[PDB]
RNA sequence: GUGCAGAUCUUGGUGGUAGUAGCAAAUAUUCAAAUGAGAACUUUGAAGACUGAAGUGGGGAAAGGUUCCACGUCAACAGCAGUUGGACGUGGGUUAGUCGAUCCUAAGAGAUGGGGAAGCUCCGUUUCAAAGGCCUGAUUUUAUGCAGGCCACCAUCGAAAGGGAAUCCGGUUAAGAUUCCGGAACCUGGAUAUGGAUUCUUCACGGUAACGUAACUGAAUGUGGAGACGUCGGCGCGAGCCCUGGGAGGAGUUAUCUUUUCUUCUUAACAGCUUAUCACCCCGGAAUUGGUUUAUCCGGAGAUGGGGUCUUAUGGCUGGAAGAGGCCAGCACCUUUGCUGGCUCCGGUGCGCUUGUGACGGCCCGUGAAAAUCCACAGGAAGGAAUAGUUUUCAUGCCAGGUCGUACUGAUAACCGCAGCAGGUCUCCAAGGUGAACAGCCUCUAGUUGAUAGAAUAAUGUAGAUAAGGGAAGUCGGCAAAAUAGAUCCGUAACUUCGGGAUAAGGAUUGGCUCUAAGGGUCGGGUACGAUCAACUUAGAACUGGUACGGACAAGGGGAAUCUG
């Protein structure tokens, strides 16, 4: 039979990201002298819409400490930051929405976005519109910090790892119904070519494990093992449970 | 009732192919191609069209004399007056308060 | 490409360097409302430009015509 | 000749009409004309002082 | 076409030249065999594929 | 490599079929002359029509490649013909500093230090690399070694619709033209000298300000701007087209009628002065809130008002430039072909049409490229005058601008479909009437009049129409056909997610002609009105006809349910 749809995506032909209009990668400043000893000041020169993104970017310019020139950065904008505002980044820096501080330097309950996984990676976690992470504790010996990510997971990372105070802007985007095919259409038009989706059960056997039969139906359990091999994994992969989730979610 | 043709190989209505109709001394109608319109230069501080400055397509600015490219105040062909007004007042008051900031913490060190 | 109203500036041009040829044009035209009169345009060919002075007064014309440098090539009509 | 009789209000009956009243003469066109004429009267009555700016302002919003 | 490369224009020229009837004096040579030009070509019958 | 009747045998040749099927889509032809051996088919004149500016008109892109043009010419070819041709023979023809390529970057493609792979090669593109070159100074052996300081930007290819230095009008050829000729410009590069400006207060003054200008030094470095950007809506304005008054010409009709019908009356790039919605400055200090758009937005973060500043889209006058071009008359004569004249003037109108553009508004989990390149500002390195210096962003002047494409078709015959195939194949310009209209139908300009022909009009057909009484009884089934239809007015059910259902359903009216009424612009009013000019809309009223009138064209059948998405 045929190579199924989820196998063809990895070869990246018609499936690569539609990148032309994007403002450029959002990152924190490089972690340098200023940021790990002192603080350094910047101005948000603009806050701007990035294509295929939920949340606005903020263009933030700084002075180059080692050379006379301006150096401009692209930040994900936290809700409430504004044009003309001064941004402070460094180990010793006041605790205010929009500033970037090492996770060690903020008290528990602090709310931060675009937080680094390792120190220096210029931010990894909690970048999507509406999201943040909460600092749930410190271990000053071995200087770690325990945080809770948007997924509900709780991870422990270096207290040197930087984050930015506040939550990411443009929240509530997903509360509004798309209402029609076209709105979805233009949505994925600026992301990648994932839409619309043919059901495997509407296909012929060559095309898909679910394909075929004189009635539409899966024909065997749609829960597939991790051990499964490419061309086998479609449906519910490695599911530990299945069915309507009753009762409260929200991990203890 | 007299119709007209493009004067160049390019058959299509692209922005570089903009056309105008003109009556000649031959007494007949004829197309003449038209360069895209130039846009007014903008203040770097705010972004209004800055007054006093002539508006040409970028390379034509090299064919014109310097008075068309400036106004007589500092930051002339660059910033918008009222913007320059601000960075004067701001500069001054900040450079002042900078004195106020030093002598106050000069005493704070001495009495504490 | 250029027009001149200064009868002094004009003569200066006619004696300048690069200027070899020239031409004088005569036009019948009407004055104000009722009657006609005789217009004459003095055209001087400069290297990059053709200067033309229009003398509406018939008198200044004849006077101006002889004032022309004798070594200048002039085309009549 | 025909154009003349039309100036005389001829060949205008209901049997001579194919486009709708709107398509023939849009409402908005009619209104914009009117509201501009009213707007234009108030302004000159104020400028001449025939009407005082307070009465004008009222008539403006009522227009 | 109608705005060409020189390369194409060149081939077009060699093509023009090759299009003529057999020069008749050849027919008179000793042991002449060629009767007519057998490679003749026409723009509405065979296309020359660039 | 030895014997054929066969193998739906192989190649070639040939029959009956048969002078048979046929050569019937795209409205359409006709009279005469000329030419010629020969004319239904060529050329010319006439007539009848057509395409009807959403073209059968005028050009291009892909593609073709000489099909373009002239002369000669009919063996084959153009499924009749042929004197004709996109055929045959022989020649001629494509002119650029400004139009394109060329330059830039897009998706993308792809060398290099490298890392894989037995290897053809695969991966990577700034990636674990000692990755390169500008500005001038140091030379007065001299030609370019070293002295600074930068820049670490790290190939290149990739758009004849993206970005982009700069040209127009008239004339001209058998066939070329924004390319030639004539005149008049502009750009870029290289040289430069005179004039002006500037300076003894060295690197200009003026204006309260917005900002003004003929100029008015400015290295490294840095920063800003232009290039540079969606879509729809109404409103404002420009251009060309459309409509139209007076006059000055030429043409048509004139039994009768028409101060009539048709037509000419034009002005390029470029340059000077001038012209703008928006924006901004100065004075002033606002409730009795005011200003104000078609569209409700603005003001103590300074409105309304008065006075000014700016962009120059765009228009006006003048230069170009009447000398050109257009239209007439009056003479000349085998010719090349002239010559002489006159006139080419002044207005009006707009929900018009196309297109351009402005200030606004609507929309988005869509917010609608990049690079070359050009300019500016911050900075102040440095270089500079009184016995004479600085200036080429002001004026004028000198030299130069290479290589390749440039014909023509662009389609019911120049491309692809075996072809001169009823198919397919990207796009610009767009007149008058009727009408809501880029609809249909008729017309002007331009272009066509191509598609074998003649004679008859049996059956059966294809395509177009009509039928008394009945009215789906026909059929698997109302298939096919018929009915309906524009617009104004009246009137409109169940049900419903309250948005709909709805043009529901059901009704009346509609020509011609002659009147009445309502609806606007502009100017002077001391610190009630008058005068003038220019527009089809809407309603109402008489008269009139073989009761007709969305008179052709154009133009929904409706209702009650079931299944189902
Ligand atoms: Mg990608
Ligand atoms: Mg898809
Ligand atoms: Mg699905
Ligand atoms: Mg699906
Ligand atoms: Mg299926
Ligand atoms: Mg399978
Ligand atoms: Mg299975
Ligand atoms: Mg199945
Ligand atoms: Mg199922
Ligand atoms: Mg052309
Ligand atoms: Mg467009
Ligand atoms: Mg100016
Ligand atoms: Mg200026
Ligand atoms: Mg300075
Ligand atoms: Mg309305
Ligand atoms: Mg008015
Ligand atoms: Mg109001
Ligand atoms: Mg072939
Ligand atoms: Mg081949
Ligand atoms: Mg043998
Ligand atoms: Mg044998
Ligand atoms: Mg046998
Ligand atoms: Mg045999
Ligand atoms: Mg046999
Ligand atoms: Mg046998
Ligand atoms: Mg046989
Ligand atoms: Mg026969
Ligand atoms: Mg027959
Ligand atoms: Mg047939
Ligand atoms: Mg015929
Ligand atoms: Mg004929
Ligand atoms: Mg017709
Ligand atoms: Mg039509
Ligand atoms: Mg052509
Ligand atoms: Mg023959
Ligand atoms: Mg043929
Ligand atoms: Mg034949
Ligand atoms: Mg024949
Ligand atoms: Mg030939
Ligand atoms: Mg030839
Ligand atoms: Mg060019
Ligand atoms: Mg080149
Ligand atoms: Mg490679
Ligand atoms: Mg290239
Ligand atoms: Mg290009
Ligand atoms: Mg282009
Ligand atoms: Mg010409
Ligand atoms: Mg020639
Ligand atoms: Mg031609
Ligand atoms: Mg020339
Ligand atoms: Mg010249
Ligand atoms: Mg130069
Ligand atoms: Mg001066
Ligand atoms: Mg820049
Ligand atoms: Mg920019
Ligand atoms: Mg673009
Ligand atoms: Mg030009
Ligand atoms: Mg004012
Ligand atoms: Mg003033
Ligand atoms: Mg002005
Ligand atoms: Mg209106
Ligand atoms: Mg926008
Ligand atoms: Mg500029
Ligand atoms: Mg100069
Ligand atoms: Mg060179
Ligand atoms: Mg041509
Ligand atoms: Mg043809
Ligand atoms: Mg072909
Ligand atoms: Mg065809
Ligand atoms: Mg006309
Ligand atoms: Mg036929
Ligand atoms: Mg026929
Ligand atoms: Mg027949
Ligand atoms: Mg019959
Ligand atoms: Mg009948
Ligand atoms: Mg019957
Ligand atoms: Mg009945
Ligand atoms: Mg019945
Ligand atoms: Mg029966
Ligand atoms: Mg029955
Ligand atoms: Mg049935
Ligand atoms: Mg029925
Ligand atoms: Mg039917
Ligand atoms: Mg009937
Ligand atoms: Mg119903
Ligand atoms: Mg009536
Ligand atoms: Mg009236
Ligand atoms: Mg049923
Ligand atoms: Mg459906």
């Amino acid at each position: 039979g045929r190579v199924i749809r989820n196998q063809r995506k990895g070869a990246g032909s018609i499936f690569t990201s539609h990148t032309r209009l994007r403002q450029g990668a959002a990152k924190l400043r490089t972690l340098d002298y200023a940021e790990r000893h002192g603080y350094i000041r910047g101005i948000v020169k603009q806050i701007v819409h990035d294509s295929g993104r939920g949340a606005p970017l903020a263009k933030v310019v700084f002075r180059d400490p080692y050379k006379y020139r301006l150096r401009e950065e692209i930040f994900i904008a936290n809700e409430g930051v504004h044009t003309g505002q001064f941004i402070y980044a460094g180990k010793k820096a006041s605790l205010n929405v929009g500033n970037v501080l090492p996770l060690g330097s903020v008290p528990e309950g602090t709310i931060v976005s675009n937080v680094e996984e390792k120190p220096g990676d210029r931010g990894a976690l909690a970048r999507a519109s509406g999201n943040y992470v909460i600092i749930i504790g410190h271990n000053p010996d071995e200087n770690k910090t325990r945080v809770r990510l948007p997924s509900g997971a709780k991870k422990v990372i270096s207290s040197d790892a930087r984050g930015v105070i506040g939550v990411i802007a443009g929240g509530g985007r997903v509360d509004k119904p798309l209402l029609k095919a076209g709105r979805a259409f233009h949505k994925y038009r600026l992301k990648r070519n994932s839409w619309p989706k043919t059901r495997g059960v509407a296909m012929n056997p060559v095309d898909h494990p679910h394909g075929g039969g004189n009635h539409q139906h899966i024909g065997k359990a749609s829960t597939i093992s991790r051990g499964a091999v490419s061309g086998q994994k479609a449906g519910l992969i490695a599911a530990r449970r299945t069915g309507l989730l009753r009762g409260s979610q929200k991990t203890q | 009732a007299q119709r007209v043709t493009f004067r160049r190989r390019n058959p299509y209505n692209t922005r570089s192919n903009k056309i105008k109709v003109v009556k000649t001394p031959g007494g007949i109608l004829r197309a003449q191609h038209v360069k895209k319109l130039a846009t007014r230069p903008k203040c770097g501080d705010c972004g209004s069209a800055l007054q006093g400055i002539s508006t040409l397509r970028p390379r034509q600015y090299a064919t014109v004399s310097k008075t068309h490219k400036t106004v007589s105040r500092a930051y002339g062909g660059s910033r918008c007056a009222n913007c320059v007004k601000e960075r004067i007042i701001r500069a001054f008051l900040i450079e002042e308060q900078k004195i106020v900031k030093k002598v106050v913490k000069e005493q704070t060190e001495a009495a504490k | 490409a250029r027009e001149i109203t200064d009868i002094k500036q004009f003569l200066e041009l006619t004696r300048r360097a690069d200027v070899k040829t020239a031409t004088v044009k005569i036009n019948k035209k009407l004055n104000k409302a009722g009657k006609p009169f005789r217009q004459t345009k003095f055209k001087v060919r400069g290297s990059s430009s053709l200067y033309t002075l229009v003398i509406n007064d018939a008198g200044k014309a004849k006077k101006l015509i002889q004032s022309l440098p004798p070594t200048l090539k002039v085309n009549r009509l | 000749a025909h154009a003349q009789s039309k100036r005389e209000g001829r060949h205008s009956g209901y049997g001579k009409r194919k486009g709708t009243r709107e398509a023939r003469l849009p409402s908005q066109v009619v209104w914009i004309r009117r509201l501009r004429v009213l707007r234009r009267l108030l302004a000159k009555y104020r400028d001449a002082g025939k009407i005082d700016k307070h009465l004008y302002h009222v008539l403006y919003k009522e227009s | 076409a109608a705005q060409k490369s020189f390369r194409i224009k060149q081939k077009m020229a060699k093509a023009k030249k090759q299009n003529r009837p057999l020069p008749q004096w050849i027919r008179l040579r000793t042991n002449n065999t060629i009767r007519y030009n057998a490679k003749r070509r026409n723009w509405r019958r065979t296309k020359m594929n660039i």
